[PDB]
RNA sequence: GGUUUGAUAGAAACGGGAUGUAAGCACCAAGGCAACGAGGUGUUCAGUCCGCGUUUACUAACCAUUCGUUCCUUUCACUU
RNA sequence: CCCUAACUGGAGUCCGGUGAAGCUUACAUUCUAGUGCACAGUCUAGAGACCUCUAGGGGGAAGUGAAGACCCCGUGGAGC
RNA sequence: AAGUCGGCUUCACCCCGGGACCCGUGAAAAGGACAGCUAAAUGUCCGUACCGAGAACUGACACAGGUGCCCCUAGCUGAAAAGGCUAAGGCGUGUCGGAGUAAUUCAGUUAAGGGAAUUCGGCAAAUUAGCUCCGUAACUUCGGGAUAAGGAGUGCCUGCU
RNA sequence: UGUUCGGGUCGAAGCAGGGCUGUGAAGUCCUGUGGACCGUUCACAAACGAAAAUCCUGGUAAUAGUAGCAGCAAAGCAGG
RNA sequence: UGGAGGACCGUAAACGGUAUUGAUCUGCAAAUCAUUCGUGUGACCUGCGUCUCGUAGUGAAAUGCUAAUCUAACCCGGCA
RNA sequence: UUAUGCUAUCAGGUGGAUGGCUCGGCUCAAGAGCUUAUGAAGGACGUGCCAAGCUGCGAUAAGCCCGGGGUAGGUG
């Protein structure tokens, strides 16, 4: 139970809501052309350079 | 069935235990996995179907009869000592219990006229300095020496 | 600038309703004097108390305890949840 | 419906042979491969009484019996039931 | 006690925390300056004629 | 090696062995007012056990598969 | 230690699942001698050698790991 | 469903007081008390899930390491929080099977007679071991050496001082 | 690149294999595949030719269905 | 009686790291594990905070340590 | 039906070379050349009906208003 301030609780849930696959009409969309994403992750890995 | 672990670890919230504690039904299995809500686990729990197993605790009357044993003197011989005499019985524990009772005994006599003040004096100092092992002894020095003011 | 955003409506915050009570999604720069003034101000309902946390979708939500009885329901309904 | 109802000493002797904390369930499967030999049936269809797990694993994962006597009942559909008997 | 993994469990805390400036995890939370922008240094940003090669 | 024209393995009993006299019961037990009582004696060379033998088909050695044909074919010594 | 034996659990061995890495110019079933940069499975002359697979300890492959830390040299450095 | 009583003990927690040491003489400031009682209103902001580790941190890993620790820990044995056996609580969570499952190997148990002959070397292993009692040398800076050394006892039951 | 003369969806480049010529560097042609570009004369240029650098980047073998998935810590079994 | 001491024994509390020159040595681990050991009321151990650094710091001093780097760290630049 | 193999070709898999194409890069020439307290550049966070990145934008948030060109589609 670390404490967070307001803005690095912020940054934290931006993380993890970037932390999400592509959606399936944006695959459609681009015909399986865009389909990956630089900003996926796992919280067991490398830690945010964010906090 | 199928996983019965959720249903398990919420009854087991509600009771209060352990969740190897928490007892289902294995025949009411369908029963079980159709609750979801705390209330539904507190209405299996009523009916019966989900239970707290007894504790099963450590019985102590193989120790209650030692230790009838060991309060009548006995099972407590040099064979079954394997601490310090020291850390089995304090020195300073022994000496205050043997101070109070002489300096209690040499109160209540002055209390009780038995003993003047010249002589009351000397036997505290006595009894400081260790020359009575007990009030027993005590007792039996001033009968000895006739201290005591008898009348 | 109105701190609320809209009504916040999950089971949990449905379950709300029953004790009078109304969550909201609201700014999170705004505090819980602003955000009880502009509610009173929007439905025309004395607030009792105003109860606030941050998610970790960044929002910021607010339940408001209303002093009559039915406020909850009687916004509800104006807005559409009801 | 049944069709045999025999009675058999079952010997675990063989099951000394492996590690002596696997002698439990070695005798279990001695036990299964016994009645699955005796009661020509497959090894799917014998099923073991909570009496005979009882004694096998009475005295601990090593130190099961030398035997133990069981009764099997066969039936037309293949399915064996083994108990322990006394 | 190894210098190398044993030692490295003890790595439960930073001396360098973001940069408001830059945004740059580069602020030293000792010193009071970011290593990167020099926020918390000088009011202008933090630049070094060495951040390159020499153009010719 | 044996495979019902069978003692191969197992069960049962017995022989031959290991250990040391089982549990319960009765009497005694230093003593304790009694409740109890470590333990001794008899029951009892008992109780328990045998990865050895013998006797004994009582259950299991059953049911089968496969090669000894280059395979399809009638380049056949065959048959619908 | 004389001088080793038996046994216990985990590996190994056999089976199902999963599944890397390191040596490698080529060929390669070798052995003896000689020759050759004087330390050869490959050259020369002999002697052996039917192939494949499994297990096993490491004789050899001057086995692998590594631009020798010993010595010298460099009008190469560093510290003192 | 009972839900009523007594007794013992009590750490490792709370209050209070005494003594000894100096050789570090063992913080500061906010705040509070000493004059407040009554009634209304106000009390904003941030954190709050969960792990806290033989799988939620860190060591590239679901890593046998490391990471604050607790001013956290029940019964018997016992000096004890040692070790053993058990509660509560947490778990069977991180490849299986297997016919002697050969040789060999990691870690253990035991071993006739001899007892260091092994080896650079008693390395490794073995011996001793708790408590009580008796007894304890040279030497010494008089403090010690000292648990020196070397001997005896120890279980259970009955009744007691 | 300038310049001369051309080829190509009635199938260019590239690719796999082959025929012929040339001492050769190489050129040309045939078959298949491929689907839109390619040559040629005289000259001129160059980021112009690879088998090697414990070369670099990528891909992929042998090793090999091998080692490991064994001290943690007694780790599971029966029934449904 | 009293309860001092850089006193004694001792915990897989904590800290350290003797010996096995054991396991491991493409490891559980870029130094860990098991057993055996030293300190364990003090020159004690330790959290958090804070300060001292590159010809400088720190060092009960080994050229030890200063982020797996130390007889002058690391990054970039002089530098092709 | 001689296995395990060896050599060559062929078919297929893996792979992504070659060829062709290219809204990119590089160099040179000619222009043009400051901006911010009237709060710049840069960063953080938010902002889309389904939207995670980039880009734009700023709670009026892939946008709002006015004038001109453009005119039938638009919603990066």
């Amino acid at each position: 139970m670390s404490h967070n301030m307001k803005g690095q609780k912020k940054r934290l849930a931006k993380a993890h809501k970037q932390n999400t696959r592509v959606p399936v009409w944006v695959i459609v969309k681009t015909n399986r052309k865009v389909v990956s994403h630089p900003r996926r992750r796992h919280w067991r890995r490398r830690s945010l350079d964010v906090k | 069935m199928s996983d019965l672990s959720n249903q398990r670890k919420l009854a087991s919230k509600v009771l209060g235990c352990g969740l190897d504690r928490v007892w289902l039904n294995p025949e009411a299995s369908e029963e079980i996995a159709s609750a979801i809500t705390r209330e539904d686990i507190r209405g299996l729990i009523e009916e019966g179907t989900i239970k707290a197993k007894p504790v099963k605790g450590v019985s102590r009357g193989r120790a209650r009869a030692l230790a009838a044993k060991r309060k009548y003197g006995h099972c407590k011989g040099h064979g079954s000592r394997k601490g310090k005499k020291g850390a089995r019985t304090p020195k300073k524990e022994q000496w205050i219990k043997k101070i109070r009772a002489l300096r209690r005994r040499l109160k209540e006599l002055r209390a009780d006229g038995a003993l003047d003040k010249s002589v009351y004096c000397r036997l505290y100092r006595k009894a400081k300095g260790g020359e009575y092992r007990s009030v027993s002894h005590l007792n039996s020095h001033l009968e000895s020496e006739k201290l005591l003011k008898k009348e | 600038m109105s701190s609320i955003n809209y009504p916040f409506v999950t089971e949990k915050a449905m379950m709300l309703l029953d004790e009078n009570k109304l969550q909201f999604i609201v700014d999170t720069r705004s505090n819980k004097k602003q955000i009880l003034e502009d509610v009173e101000k929007m439905y025309g309902f004395k607030v009792k108390s105003v109860r606030t946390m941050t998610t970790m979708k960044g929002m910021k939500k607010a339940v408001l305890a209303f002093e009559e009885p039915e406020a909850a329901h009687e916004i509800a309904t104006r807005i559409g949840l009801m | 419906d049944m069709v045999k109802e025999q009675i058999y000493t079952i010997p675990l002797r063989e099951v000394r042979k492996v590690p002596a904390w696997k002698r439990a369930n070695r005798a279990v499967i001695e036990v299964r491969g016994f009645l699955v030999r005796h009661m020509k049936t497959e090894s799917v269809q014998v099923k073991l009484d909570k009496s005979i797990n009882e004694h096998l694993w009475e005295k601990g994962c090593e130190k099961p019996p030398l035997s133990i006597r069981v009764r099997a009942v066969k039936f037309a559909d293949g399915e064996v039931q083994a108990e322990l008997a006394q | 006690m190894s210098k190398g993994t044993s030692s490295m469990g003890k790595r439960q805390k930073r001396t360098h925390a973001k940069c408001r400036r830059c945004g740059s995890v580069s602020f030293n939370v000792h010193t009071k300056q970011c290593t990167s922008c020099g926020f918390g240094k000088t009011s202008r940003m933090r630049t070094y004629k060495w951040q390159a090669k020499c153009k010719y």
